[PDB]
């Protein structure tokens, strides 16, 4: 089986407050909590990015709608954040619980797509580079879910943004899909 | 409680290496509970979500006396702070030479 | 472990209270430490030269 | 010695006709299953087993019902009298009795058969099936416990005795052990040791217009549920029954039975399920309780 | 010689009541199936067969449960005792013992039967069905291994001996081989040779406030999982159980049991399944381990 | 010294009376103040001879 | 490694026709791993996703 860390909703109305006293002295944003329960995931279908289908899993503990599920793997992913710099990143599959049935089978939605929900973006923002759109989309002050900054490969999002149809107001989902198709990334 | 003495309802008892289990990320109200019908073990301790002191007169009537004596605040991993409950002395008339007040009159 | 004292013993062995147990009880009632005392002169002490009775 | 089965119309009630199915004219033989089934919800990932929650299922009980009449007239009269008595009451209580135990089941009549294959003097061999409401529950008598004052002994207790003006000595182990309490007769514990579901308590109130009923305390001395009634006049006794199927509340005065449900404290009565702790009487001179707690397999 | 079946209420626990179903009063006979079933997911393209992943499915074991009482009273007393002991614990452990092996199964009560077909002195012959949680797991005591210094030999070892000022010769094959290491008592390997699923370790911690608990190393000396707790005071022993069904993480100090779940490092504890490599003790004076490892067919 | 005798071991020493003497006899005597450490007081009336 | 000598933690060893399998389209960090408890084979090589010294 796979190990799961169940946390309550990463409410930005709570965690987006710089009142945490750091050991040096200065104030930083509230850190993520400890899992309310450590459980194990059985009878699962887990998607890495959630480009086409939504994930599903039957969890041992009785999770509820809103809770964040962190699926753990005993392996490490090396991500290149700077030209030469690489960092030891532990393998994780982070989802938001959308619905739980009678048999405790939880419908899991990939954290990113559940974060950029209901967010609309005008044509004015699509005029600049792809970096400006990513910097707009990922913001814990606007988003439904908490985020402590993105990690991005400059070379892939260096290019000029794709031209909008009718130069209208598009949703964060439609623009991300349009951008992620051209940049060939998820 | 390694070595704590308590007087509740005029009844003296000692807590000698007596452990009370706590609720995580909570304010735990530690109570001394006295049930005189429990002849072998009349006193027991509890950690509760609120101050549930009941003022039951155990020396004149029946019932369980519950009295809060400690407030223990926790994180998800352990104790963050402890605050004792105030010990009230109700008196009629006092004759004194000198007094020191740390709080207020 | 909880050591009960101001409680009756039906088999006359259950809750025995010792000198130190009552000693701790009396200290809490009056509100004294091991650095202070409770003293009362029922009759004034006599002074005979370099002696105090 | 041998096993005794008994069918009851209104067990815990006054109008209880009892049918001795082991001994009497109508007989229950060869029970289908007296055991139990359980669904444990065990899902296994990569050979290692994880267990869910076990739903303890009870299977129907089917008896070989034989009649022992003297004529065709007598056997037809038994089948008609027995089956209709089971139909008159919404549920019929069975009693499983042996040398070691006496338990009860609250069966509901599922299926009864009537055929024309008659044995001698029009006797019957038929199958009677029952659906289970509650399978195995004890019907114990609950009574309060009294507290007694410990004996006074010279040197061991707290007294100022012997030479004037009295003396009590501190000793290692012996010291002063208090005798008892002035008016110890004031302490009475109605002890609850195991979890109960339903109970048939008769309660006689003391004063009219003062809330009368029973309250329940947990192991820490906190109240969880209380059946509290308020009355205008003193009802000789309040006859409360917690059974879900035939829940009964009624204040008896003389020969008149009054329904006390609308006059009961709805906020205090939080649950029917009684937990481990104690029970206290509010405005009650006397009480007689009959406790009925579960047993899955017996 | 012959096969031994034993039922344990709580294997790996102090409160372990053992029922000898081979020798005792309550006996298990004729197991339905001790083998296994597998679903291989074989899909075929144009006559050629492609095989997926094999889900090894374990089937229910049904035993012919017999009682060996001396009276009707004793046989009823066995059925009531044996079945309720199985019900008291959420899951029961079977012990399949033979001349060559000693395997265990984690069973859950599926179905038990009680009938009135009594043999002699109220004898019982009933069928008991069990649901499989985990089938066949070895329960063994895991201990560390010690390293000892090799003996010193003249000409073979690195020493300056014989005629002054000592001489060591470079030969072809025999040359110089180091004897051992100074303080070779520091080297201790807790060896993991096969993949293990759950374990019951009694951890003895050294320093308070320092993360105390075991970590697991893979074959290359890296960490995958670690059960590490950061306590305020020195626990006399930390009891850790990795069993999926009843996980225990309690820090005992004296006679007091403390829940160590919130104090645990959730990020370090990545998996329950231990892989081939070695175990390292973080801030521990002594350790006592019981390793359970699965076997599909035995 | 303030040695805890009721819980632990040791000899408890505590002053209660101060006696000022001359070559012949006692000149003056002053008793040690009786300290009453309390948490909170609910009182009707009070009389102070020294100060607060 | 056809003939490579390495000193790691002051311990000398030689890699004589020692092959290390690599991950495709990746940066492989080749490590020398020394485990003194493995008496017969104390040294082993690994190809890893990061520098795990
Ligand atoms: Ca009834
Ligand atoms: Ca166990």
């Amino acid at each position: 089986m796979l190990e799961a860390n169940v946390y309550d909703n990463f409410n930005p109305n709570y965690y987006n407050i710089s009142d945490f006293s750091m050991p040096n002295g200065k104030k930083e944003k509230r850190g993520l909590p400890i899992p309310k329960a450590r459980c194990q995931v059985i009878n699962y279908e887990l998607w890495e990015t959630g480009y086409l289908y939504t994930s599903s899993a039957t969890l041992t503990v009785s999770v509820e709608v809103g809770d964040i599920v962190q699926i753990l793997f005993p392996e490490v992913v090396p991500i290149e954040e700077a030209l030469g710099k690489k960092k030891k990143l532990n393998l994780d599959m982070v989802y938001l619980v959308t619905d739980v049935d009678e048999s405790n089978k939880a419908t899991l939605k990939n954290y990113f797509w559940a974060m950029i929900e209901s967010l609309d973006v005008p044509n004015a923002i699509t005029k600049t580079t792809n970096f400006a759109i990513i910097d707009y989309l990922i913001d814990p002050n606007k988003n439904n879910l908490m985020s402590y900054g993105y990690f991005f490969n400059s070379s892939i999002f260096a290019g000029k943004a794709t031209i909008n149809r009718k130069a209208e107001t598009s949703s964060a989902h439609d623009v991300a899909k349009r951008i992620f198709s051209k940049v060939q990334f998820q | 409680y390694t070595n704590t003495s308590i007087i509740a309802g005029g009844r003296y008892f000692e807590l000698l290496n007596e452990t009370v289990a706590l609720k995580g990320d909570s304010v735990n109200y530690i109570h001394a509970n006295i049930d005189l019908t429990q002849t072998a073990n009349p006193v027991s301790l509890s950690a509760e979500t609120a101050n549930n002191s009941n003022g039951v007169d155990i020396n004149n009537g029946s019932g369980v006396l519950k009295v809060c004596f400690d407030i223990v605040t926790t994180s998800g991993t352990g104790v963050t702070s402890t605050k004792p409950i105030v010990q009230t002395s109700t008196l009629d008339s006092i004759s004194v030479n000198d007094m020191t007040v740390s709080g207020s009159i | 472990t909880i050591k009960n004292f101001t409680f009756f013993s039906p088999n006359s062995t259950e809750f025995p209270v010792g000198s130190n147990n009552d000693g701790k009880l009396y200290m809490m009632l009056t509100g004294m430490d091991y650095r202070t005392i409770r003293r009362k002169d029922w009759s004034s002490p006599l002074n005979t030269a370099l002696n105090v009775q | 010695m041998v096993r005794q089965y008994k069918i009851h119309t209104n067990l815990d009630g006054t109008d209880d006709k009892v049918w001795d199915v082991t001994n009497g004219k109508v007989r229950f033989y060869q029970p289908s299953n007296l055991g139990l089934q359980s669904t444990n919800n065990i899902w296994q990932s990569n050979g290692i087993g994880v267990m869910g929650t076990r739903s303890i299922t009870q299977p129907q009980i089917e008896f070989k019902l034989e009649t022992f009449g003297e004529s065709l007239e007598e056997n037809y009269q038994l089948m008609k009298d027995f089956v209709n008595d089971i139909l008159s009451k919404k549920f019929v209580t069975l009693e499983y009795q042996t040398e070691i135990f006496q338990v009860y089941a609250d069966l509901a009549l599922a299926d009864v058969t009537k055929t024309e294959g008659y044995g001698k003097n029009g006797t019957f061999s038929e199958k009677i099936t029952f659906d289970i409401i509650t399978k195995w529950y004890t019907y114990e008598n609950l009574t309060f416990d009294k507290i007694q004052n410990g004996k006074v002994i010279a040197g061991m207790s707290k007294i100022y005795g012997g030479t004037a003006p009295g003396n009590y000595k501190y000793i290692k182990g012996t010291s002063y052990t208090y005798y008892g309490e002035s008016d110890i007769d004031r302490l009475s514990r109605w002890d609850i040791k195991e979890e109960i579901f339903s109970f048939m308590g008769i309660l006689y109130p003391k004063l009219p217009k003062t809330p009368a009923g029973v309250r329940f305390l947990d192991d820490i001395g906190n109240e969880y549920t209380a059946i509290v009634f308020k009355t205008e006049q003193v009802q000789d006794y309040i006859l409360i029954n917690t059974d879900v199927n035939d829940e009964t509340y009624q204040g008896w005065k003389g020969t008149t039975a009054l329904n006390l449900f609308p006059v009961m404290d709805f906020e205090r009565y939080r649950t029917r399920i009684i937990e481990k702790g104690q029970m206290e009487l509010i405005n009650l001179s006397k009480a007689e309780f009959k406790i009925k707690r579960k047993a899955d397999f017996v």
